[PDB]
Order: C-alpha cells, then structure tokens, then sequence
C-alpha cells in the first residue's frame, strides 16, 4: 500500500500523468497554429495583381509572426524534451504552417523556400528553436500544390496570362521532385502523389487553353 | 431508474424522431417536385423574362404553404436535430429564388429577401431560419448556372448578356475569397466557384476579340 | 470594394469566423472534459471493496464536480445559440462524462441513472443549464458496459464472489434494452450493439466459471 | 535554392534513414535470437538456480548488442527510430524480470534492468528505457507467471501458486494506480486481469482440496 | 417516341414501383417491431426461466407475422417478390432464428425449412407470395447455434447440468450436416466460420461439467 | 433428422450453384456479342448505314443467347438471379439504343429495346427490362453522344453537334422529371451534366465561328 | 501491328484463362476429397485405428487428384496458380499431419507428407510442399489437438492430454527456434500460444484430481 | 524429432531469406534506374529549347543496358519455379519499366514496342528460357501507363507549340483501345486501370478538336 512496488507505480503514474498533459497542451496549440495558417493561406488567396498585393502581404506576414509564437511556445514546451517523442501532437500544425510560409514565399519570389530557410525563422531567443522534419516539409509543400492550382485558376479568372505559365513550371519541377523520390519516402508521402498529380493536370491544362485560345486570329466577327 | 424503463423511454424517443424524419421527408419530396417544376419554368434562354419570372413567383407560393406546412412537423426549437433532412432542398430554393431575382433585377437576391420568397422568418424572428451556411451555398448553385447560361447566350446571338453575368461573376467571387471556409459542403463547392468565374471570363474574351469591346 | 455584395461577404466572414472560434472552444472544452471523465473511471476502478472505497469514491465525486464545471462552460459558450448545431464538437465529451456518472452511480446503487437524473446535475446559476441527448445518452451507457466487465472481471480477481452475478445481472437488463431499440436506433448505435455482445459473453462467462467451481465436491484433496 | 537542389537533398536524408534502418534490424534480429535462446533457457519447467545463471550469462551478449546497437543511430533521435526495436526491448525487459523473480521473488527496478541490458538511467545521457516499454516488459512477466502458477500446481510444485499470486496481486493494484491512453500499453494492461483471475483460480482450488496452510 | 413522352411514361412506372417500395418498407418495419418482441421474450430464458408459455406466447405472435404476409400474398406480382431481396433479410433471417429456437426449447430438435415457412406465413418454393430462400434460413440456424452455446454456458450458472449435454449433442450434428454443403455465397461461409467456435464453446462446457463429476 | 435434412439443403445448394453456372456461361457469350457490337458502332469514331445494319444483324445472335439464358432459370426468380447480367443487359441497352440515334438520331423506347433484344415486354412474361436499366443504358449513350459530338465536328460534320445538344437535353429534363431512388441509378445520372456542358460548349465553338 | 500483337496476346490470356478453369476444376474435387476425410477423422470426439485407415485410403484419390492437377500447368509456373491450391493444399497437410498423430503421437515430416499426397520432395522434379503451407497445415494440426485434448478428457481418456501437451509444448518451442516473415503465417502461430495454455490447463485440471 | 524437424526448417528458411534478399536488393536496383531514366525525360513536356529526344532515348537505352546485366546476373542464381515466387514485390518496377521502354520506342518510331522486344531490351527471358518473365498482365500495365503518358504528353506539347504531334498520339492511343477491346480482362486491379484508357481516348480526342475546329488537318 505504500509497499515499494506501490511507490514505483505512484511516480509512474505522475510520471505518464505529466507526459499526457503535455502532450494534450501541444495539441492545442498544433490546433491553433493549424487554425491560423489556414487562414493566412485563404488571405494570401485574395491577391488579384491589384494594388492591395502589397498590403495583403504585409498583412499575412503579421499573422505568420503570430503563428511562430505559437510555435515559440511549442519549442518552450518540448525543451529537455527528447524531438520525436511529441512529434503525433504537432506535425499537422507544422505541416499546415510549412504550407503557408512557402505559399508566401512563392508568392513573392516565385521559388520553392528551402527547409532550412523556414527553420531559420523559428529560432526564438530573450533561445529556444524548433526544427520541421523533411518529412512535415514533404507533406506541407505537397499541400502548397494544391493551393497553388488555386492561384493558377483564379488567375486565369482575372485576366492573368503570366502567373498560370509560371505556376505549371513550378509545379512540373515539385512533381519531378516526388517522381524522384518515389518509393524512397514515407507511405503519407505516397499518399500525397495522386493528388498531386491531379493538381499538376489541372494546372497543365490550364496553361494548354490559354494557348489555345490566345494563338487563335478570328477571322469572323459578330 | 430500472433498465427496462429507461430503454423503454428511450426507444420512445427514438421511435417519435423516426415519425418525424418520414413526416419531413414526405413535405421534402413535395417541394423537391415543386422546385424542380420551377426551374424547368425558368429555362427559358436554354424568352419573355418578366413572363417567366412571374410563372415561377406563383409556384414559390406553392412553396410559402409548403414550409409552413413544415414547421409543424417538427419542434420549432429543435431545427438543427433535423437539419441535414432539407438542407439540400433548402438549398436549391434558395438558388431558384435568387435566380429569379438574378433575371428581373440583375441583383444579387439578400437572404431577408430570400427567406420573405420562401415563408421564413430572418433570423432576428424566433422561428424556421436560414443558415447562413444554406444561403451561400445556393449562390454557389446560381453562379454555375449562370456561366452555363453565359454560354448559351452567346449561342443564342444575345451577346449582351455574357458581360452582365461577367460583371455579377466576378463580384460573386471576390466576396465568397472574403470567406474563411472549414473542410465541408460548402468549401467543396466554393472550389467550383473559381471554374465557373473562369469560364464567363472566357466567353468574354471570345467576344471581345471577335468585335465586342464593352 | 464596398459595394453591397463586398459588404455582405464582409458580414458574412465575420458571422462564420465567429461561429468557426465557438467550435474551437468547445472543442478543447470537450478534450479536457473527456480526459478528466476516462481519469474518474481509471480511479473508480482502483475500489476492491477494501475500507478505502468511500475515500475514493468521494474523491471521484470531486473529479466529477470539475469536470462539470468545464461542462457549466460550455453551457455559457451555448446560450443564445442552437442546440444541436455545436453538437458534433463536445458529443464525445457528453458521452464521456455519461460513462463517468453512470459508472460511479452503478457503483453506489447498483443501478442505472436516468437521462434526466443526468441533466439535473447540469444546472448551474448565479442560468445555465445543458442537456444529454438520448443519443449520447445510448452512446455513453454502452461504454458503461465494456467498464462495468472491467469491474467484473476485475472483482473476480480479488476473490470478490457477489459483484460478478451483480454485474451479469446488470448487463443481462441492458443488453436486453439495445435489443429492444436495435434498428429504430442511429448508425452510431447498432456500431456499439457488437462490442455489447463481447462485454456480456465475458461477464455471463465468469459467472459461469464461479458457479461450477464454487459447486464441486473435490472427491481427491492435496492435504 | 531551386527546386532540385531541395529535393536532391531530400531523397538524401530519406536514403540515410532506410540505411540506419537496415542497420538497426540487423542488430535487432540477432537481439530477437538471443532472447529467444534466454527464455528457452528459463522454460524448464515449460533446476532454476543455475538456468537463471546461464540466463544472466546470455545477458552479456545483450549488453555488447545494444552497445553496438547505439552506434548505428545518432543518440538523440532515439524516437525517430524507436518503434523498430521497442518489441525487442520490451521482451527483454520481460526477461530480465523474469530472471529477477524466478531468484528473489520480487519485481525488477527500472534501473535495475537498464543495467542488467547495458543501457543508461534516465539521469544519464544516452541510450534510455522507455516508461511504457519498462511497462509492457512487466505485463509480459505477469502472464508468464499465470501460466507458471497452472503448470507448477501440474507439477506439485504447490507452494508457488501462492507466491505468484501475492506479487500478481500487488502487481493488479499497481497497475490500477495508472491512468493510460489508449494505445498497445493500454490493450496489454487489460489482459492483466485476467491472468490475475487465472491465479486466484488456482489458489481457490488449491485451498478447497486443503492448501491453505 | 420523344424524349418527353417517353420520360413521364418513366415516371408513371417509377410512381407504381415506389408504392411497391414503400409497402414493402412498413411490412419489414412491422415485422422487426414484432421480431423483437418475441425477443425480449426470449431472451428471458438465461437467468433461470418459463418455458412452455413463453414458447405459446411467441406463437401467437408468429401468427401476427402470419397475417402481416399473408396479406400481401397476392397484392403485387411474382417475380417481384425476389426484388429488394437485400431489406427483408435480416428481418427474415431473424425470425428463422426466433421460431427454429421456439422449437428448440419445444422438442430439441431443428426445425424444417418447411415447418419455418409454415409458421411465417410464408409460401413454399412454387406458391407465388413470399419465399424462404435456402441460404436465408441456414443463416437464421447458425444464429440458433450460436444463441444455443451461450444458453448451455447460462445454463450451467443456473444449476441446470442437463441441458448443456442435449445442446452438445445438437450442435455438433448441425456442425456435420453444414460439413455436407458447399458454400459459395460469402457471408454465409464467414457466418459458418463462428459456428466452428460454437461447437469448441459447448464441448468446453460439457467437459468442465464431465471432469467434476457431473454428467 | 438434422442429417436428412441437411442433406436435403445440400441437393438444393447444388442446384442453385449450377443454375449460376449456367446462366455465368450464357453472360459470358453476351458480354462477348456485346464487345464486338460496341466495335462496329465506335468506328463511327465513314457509312453509318452500313455499320448499324451490320449491328443490328449481331443482335440475332444476342436474340438467341436470351432466349437460351431464359432456359438456364425458372422465369420468375428474375431478380435472384438479376445481378449476374446486370452490367451486359445495360451496355446491350446502351448498344441499342446508340444504333437507333445513328438512324434516326431519336430515343428508342423501353419496348423497342426489348424488340430488338429478344426479350418480352413488362406486360408479357418471362424476361423483363428493368426501368433502372434502361435508364442507365440510356445515360451512357449520353456520355458516348458527348463523345460522339466531339469526333463529329473534327471529321467536317458540323451538323451533328446541333442535334446532339436538342436531344441530350431533351434527356436531360426528361431525368428531371424523376425521383431517383436506386443509389447507383442517382450515381450515374449525377454525371449526365458533364454531357450536357460537354455538347454545349461544342455548340457554342461552332457558333462564334460562324457555322449554323 | 498494334492489332496484330494484341491479337497474339488474346490467344495467350485465353490460354492462361483455361489454365486456372482446369486449375479450378481439380481443386474443387480435391476440396471434397479433404471435407470427407476431415469428417472421417473429426468423427473421434472409439475405433480411430479403423478411421486412420480409412483416411489413408481416401488420401488414394487424393493421390490421383493431384497427379492430374499436375497436368493442368507446366510444373514451373508453380508459384504462378499457387495461390488457386493454397487453402486446399494446407487442409490436407493439416489431415495428413493429424492421421499420423493419432498412429504415432509424433509429428509428421515434410517429406513424409508429401509421400502421402502423392506429390515430389523439393530435391525432386515438378509439385512441391512448401515450407510455409507446411508450418501451417502443422498450426491447424495444433488447434485441432487441443479440441481433442478437451474431448478425449470428456471421453474418459486422461492419458492423450499429457501427450499431446508435452507434445504442443515441442511445436511451440520449434517455432520459436524460427524467424516468421510471411504475414498470414506469422499471424496464424500468434494463435498457437492459446492452444498450448488449453492444454496445459486441461492437465492441470487433471492433476489436481489425482492423474498423471 | 519435433526438434530435428524445426532445426531443419530453420536451415530451408535461412536459403528462402537469402533468395528474398537478394530480390530485395535487385528490385531497388531497378528502381534507382527506373527513377533516373524518368529523370532524363523530365522536361519533354515542356519540349521548349532544343530537346535532344534522339539524345535522351540513347541515354535511355544506355540505362536499360544497366538493367540488362543487373538481371542477366540472376538469370542462373536460383532455381527456376522461384522467378515467379515474390511476384508482387518485383512487379511494379517491373510495370514501370516497360512503360519506360515503350515510351522511348514510341519517341523514336511511334509504333508500340512487341512484349518480345521488351524483354529484350531488358535483359528478361522469354517465356520459355530459366530466369526473370515478363507477365502479359504486366506488359498490358506497362501500355496503359504509356497511354496515359501520351495523353498528357497531347496537351502539354500543343502548350509547346507542336500542333502535329497530338494528330499521330490520337491515332495510336485509339489503336490500343480497339485492341484492348479485343482482350477479356479478368484480372481486377488490370481492368480497372483499362477503365482509365476511356479517360486518356476522350482526352486526346478532345485535342485534336481544339486544333481541328482552328485549321490544322
């Protein structure tokens, strides 16, 4: 009863308690960081060529900062901690903010940013740091794709004849990249491939009716 | 307590919602014939508009008596226990009702100005509401069926039209990309929204290349 | 970029990011309530019928109180709102908690608590108040069966002789009772029907195995 | 960067992976025989003394195992890795409590098996025991000892079932202190009971034909 | 003809069919809500109970069911009644099962797919109503044989030794007549799978009860 | 008892099995018809006359193979049966249907259809046309109508691409008309707007080109 | 050409299909062969000297049976219709296995089997036993002893539960000595372990009442 | 002799793991070649530049040679009956290399390549000869694959400016659904994945559409 097999199941037993609370609070806040990527991604979808481009970005920059915060807190809460042991508790908030971050940068720079280059900005110092496994990256920008079909088509919608081409090729390159891997990866990213390859087609096709149409000279009026 | 008694209760409850769900499944099936009556009236450019429109206001009367007739089918306070049993039908009304309005005023119907066209009471008046969530989604419906109808216009030489709907598409799609959406109905079918935008776009470009800048 | 249209996605962005937030809330409020429920079981089932059972089942009781406590919150999060519509977000914490509740009140009186008995217990003031959907209600008490052939099994371990045929008892009733629903019943529900079979066989089998062990005559002894 | 050198380096990474992967199922298979061979050592009775030496003996081969096991990885991504040796693990732990019981009769540390494996406590640096694989290990243990108390009363070995049921009970009581996820340490715990029922079982027949004593 | 004439033509069908359909649905649903009366009768036998009347009672309302089919014996076409093969089912597998242990508890003995039919109101294979199809009624056995292995577990914790030996008996014979057939149709075999578990259920009690000197 | 009658089950089983065999070959042999119809028609994909007269001549074989599968079953457990032709009975419908357009670019009826089959209408007896199945051979004529339109308008034929758009909306307001009930029915209806659009669009290419 | 070789490829996948029709065929009786002898020997829970024989002879038109099926395919495209007699090829190992425990109380080899199914050892030429439907014809040997176990305590026989306990004890100890890969396999001895506890419970049962 | 039986299954499992192995190692082999061969067309849709097609089919064959004697190697390693063992671990790099094969002989002739012709190039022997075989099932895959290959190789080479090519690839891929109209499919995973072709015909079609009602023969 406070037998010594008793008291080494008592520290176990706080031990886990402590283990399961953490990981309940990292949940949380993997939820609102997925939450709050989410919708910097549907802002970022607002940009038309029009003038607010500007304005837009600056805007889901400022959310971006929030989002790391969250994940500031997230680093704080895995110190002492060993990485992977948490990892089922974040990795979708990470994923999603993987999406956004690169979205963002597409949109400003037309290029793929780089793992590194998205770590980089989640060192927090008064320092703590947290590092997205090529694994969250791999999910994440194979959801960038898809958000970035969006952009083509919507695009298209408004007059752009540029951004569709730019995206296509951009995307030509992304489903190189998982063609290269292959099998090589994890079985999510496998699962990832057929959307993927969805998204390139749409996009492909895309760019193939904008040819189409703008190589025709109508030769009959109304 | 006993078990027997509160199963028996139970199976109570169970046996009433059940009454319930064939009550409003009966009034559903009926404003599914009527609506679908109404749409064939409204079609049309597929055209006397003012004509047709008017046809088709009469049979929304048809629909006022129908969902009031609803109303007492179930407990007005429990809407959203029964909800998913005419959230389609719900729907396409609301899309037939601002189709309606699209073809008279070429403006986009409100949701009071829905729900005074359908027998309902805004959402200020304790009573059958309509979800926010419905209306949208029956938005997404008429813009489909106005891309479809821009395409045909210029099948039928009135040129006019396509630029009309361009201009209404268009501001259609700026609002809904104000929307932050979760993964349901209504995200899925917002993601048609950017297609049918882009094939209005197209007729307008065909048209203006081929003698119409306007 | 303010015409009326502009303006109404405007609105609408707010009403739906605002609701959007509500469903949020209410789900980390069930997260917790539901973890806190699963800990007030995992701690009634430490009783042995040893002295220290009213300890903790007044200790259980404490559980209990905080865990209505996060569910008084949600009430607050509720009012002026729609029943049903937030529902699919704290549904599992409901259910939780009615296993919870039940599972104590089973140990207490032997008997099964009432829908209403529940609700009564969900009314807070200084006025909030929360109801159990019979859905809930059904989803929660089946999970009350797999805990109780827990305590069954359980009870038969400690050379506990009466508990077990309690229990056989019990379940006898309720299995009876989701076979009396069955098919006028949710999906959600006939799901549950089978792993109901699987908790009465074991409980109906370890009465079984009590009955003809204790009614033997060992005709051959070992000293 | 571009497109290409990102992806380069990351079929990189992934091919490093599978290497270390290949590498730490090597180590694990020859793990996997070793423990085998020690609980055939165990399972006479499936005379004890010198079986749990010889048994110890084999523990050595262990040690040097999963001290070559720790160089096929980097040390602090043991959870990158965890779940292709954790099996192995926890049925040594089972083992070495195994061998600890069948002595003094009483349930292993955690400290006590690290060191029994050649691995670090918590406090130190490096290769540790999981909580949860300490754990199952234990569960394994308690129904191996059901088991045993059946086959000792077959082999009128009398006076074990008694003791295994003390240590089985006090172990029930431990575990009932736990509040658990659901996960495989959860689907383990609950077959507790039953191998804790299996005994009491054997003690009622045992003292209804006068033992007792 | 046009399109459009051929369409509410359809439509009259499609109207007709669905009365059908709808028929069809209140009878299913009158027969589970009788169905599972005679159950929760039955059910009532574990935890020794009555026997004799219960069997007389769950007669009679083998007669309600009677009625309810034989009413529609002539309302709709032949053919029509192998249609919505995949709704009466269960009810009818069910009820297979109810009166195949209503017989049991009778006379221990199987009941015959004709004397089953007999009881339903159900039409023998030529008669044109409704029919007993072979593999519906095999499927209502095995549910017999698995309700039996728990009632000889039960059975036993009520002080009852005897009647596990007569269900040992039972069980295993139906064990060897399925070991004649050959079963294509897919649930049904997966369905016979359980009664392998069954027959090793009820040979387990027979010996627990063999080994303490009690048969 | 229980042995005799398990015995009896057995006799029956067995005969079920082989009434599957049967009717399994009867399909197979009709599937194959069917494949080489579906052939001569898709060359329209240049006289047409000829290659429906050329189909309407495989169908006498199709006649035979159902008047035989009419002998591998008692008539009146149809839809006991019914699953194992299912598919072939639909794309026979599709077939016959496909053939009628190419002649006289109108609907054939439920009743012409099981003319040109070999089977009896719903108010003789025997072999039945279910109303699904005419409707889903139906609609897959319209995805192949679609189809149809397009390869016209590449081969010179600008006419065609009209008729074809009246007439699958014509089908498309005629499905209006109905509730669907059968899920996999609803399913494949849910795409006849595809074809709609599809021969739309087609129709609209042509008109802003000047071609009418 | 494109016609031409796809011509050429539906002869071949026409022959392949006769080949599993054949395949199919001689399994199908060898499936019946395996239901009779199982009753033979399943009739045990006594004469089983008398059963054993009869088994054996039964293994005659088993014998045959696959003599036959050894001309349905050529003898190297072995694993190729394998997964056609897997489930039949196991049965048999397992009933063989069974005869010779209930003739010897010992456990049947590999080679052995496959004298009594008439088939050739892997060192020989054309059908082989392999390693994996072995070990699992021997799990299902296992499950089947434990029953007996049961039954022949019902039956009055306390001798047979010791045997075949030491003697389930020696399988479960074999396979430890083995490292599983195959899925189905590996799952099906993960049931192995619950035999052995019902018979060593059955011995105990036995002991504390004075047997041994 | 329960004991002998087991040590003696132990040994016969030990060479069967061997066998398994080696397959292992030889099946990501081919992977690794298949992922660079892939690697050397990456860039044909965008067809812009110069696009040495001729180039990359050499290098393509030149791969193939890789694989040629990576299979050539096994040809006599174990015994026959066993190259149709772990059918459902080699058959997919398998699947993939035909497509691979079938593409460069369609970017060098525009013909489809005989199931003879690949096994050759591959270094697998034909139906008869001891070693690796090359499944009609298998080949049939590794066509439709192509087939859905050259419907998006239409559109993205009219994206490019070729107007020509997508006339020929209608052509052929029309040719294969006539042919496979030919076959009765009774293999599941195979017959779906023909339920695909349908898509790529109507694809394609609809191209040489886009073109035709714009001039262009």
């Amino acid at each position: 009863s406070s037998s010594p097999v008793m008291l080494a199941f008592k520290s176990f037993q706080q031990e886990l308690d402590a283990r399961h609370d953490k990981y309940e609070r990292l949940v949380k806040l993997s939820r609102d960081i997925t939450v709050e990527s989410k919708r910097t991604i549907f802002l970022l979808h607002r940009i038309t060529s029009a003038p607010d481009m500007e304005d837009i970005l600056t805007e889901s920059e400022i959310k971006l900062d929030g989002v790391r915060q969250k994940i500031f807190q997230v680093a704080q809460e895995l110190s002492g901690e060993d990485m992977h042991q948490f990892h089922r508790a974040i990795t979708t908030g990470l994923q999603e903010y993987v999406e956004a971050v690169s979205f963002q940068h597409f949109i400003k720079t037309r290029s793929l940013i780089s793992m590194d280059e998205i770590n980089k900005q989640l060192i927090f110092t008064t320092t703590w740091r947290l590092r997205v496994t090529p694994v969250d990256y791999l999910l994440g920008v194979a959801d960038l794709t898809g958000e970035l079909m969006r952009m083509c088509i919507n695009s298209v919608g408004n007059g752009d004849i540029d951004t569709p081409f730019e995206v296509s090729q951009f995307l030509r390159q992304v489903y190189d990249g998982f063609s290269f891997i292959g099998n090589t990866g994890p079985y999510e990213v496998s699962k990832k491939l057929y959307t993927l390859k969805q998204s390139l087609a749409k996009v492909e096709n895309a760019c193939y009716a904008l040819k189409v149409r703008g190589s025709e000279i109508p030769k009959h009026m109304l | 307590m006993s078990v027997s008694e509160i199963f028996v209760e139970l199976q109570g409850f169970l046996a009433a919602e059940q009454d319930i769900r064939e009550e409003i499944r009966k009034v559903v099936q009926s404003l599914e014939q009527t609506a679908r009556e109404i749409l064939t009236l409204l079609q049309g450019v597929h055209q006397d508009i003012p004509k047709r429109c008017l046809k088709a206001r009469e049979h929304f009367g048809t629909v006022k008596t129908h969902l009031t007739s609803l109303k007492t089918k179930f407990p007005a306070e429990q809407y959203y226990r029964f909800h998913e049993h005419w959230r389609f039908v719900l729907q396409r009304l609301v899309f037939l009702a601002a189709f309606v309005v699209y073809l008279e005023t070429e403006t986009l119907v409100t949701r009071e100005a829905v729900t005074e066209i359908l027998g309902i009471e805004p959402d200020r008046e304790k009573g059958f509401h309509l979800d926010v969530e419905d209306y949208l989604s029956g938005v997404l419906i008429l813009a489909s069926e106005l891309s479809r109808l821009s395409v045909n216009s210029v099948t039928a030489g009135d040129y006019s039209r396509p630029l009309h709907i361009s201009t209404f598409i268009n501001e259609l799609d700026s609002g809904f990309r104000l929307l932050n959406l979760k993964n349901d109905s209504l995200r899925k079918r917002y993601d048609g929204l950017k297609y049918d935008v882009k094939k209005v776009e197209e007729v307008v470009y065909d048209l203006s290349i081929r003698g119409f800048n306007k």
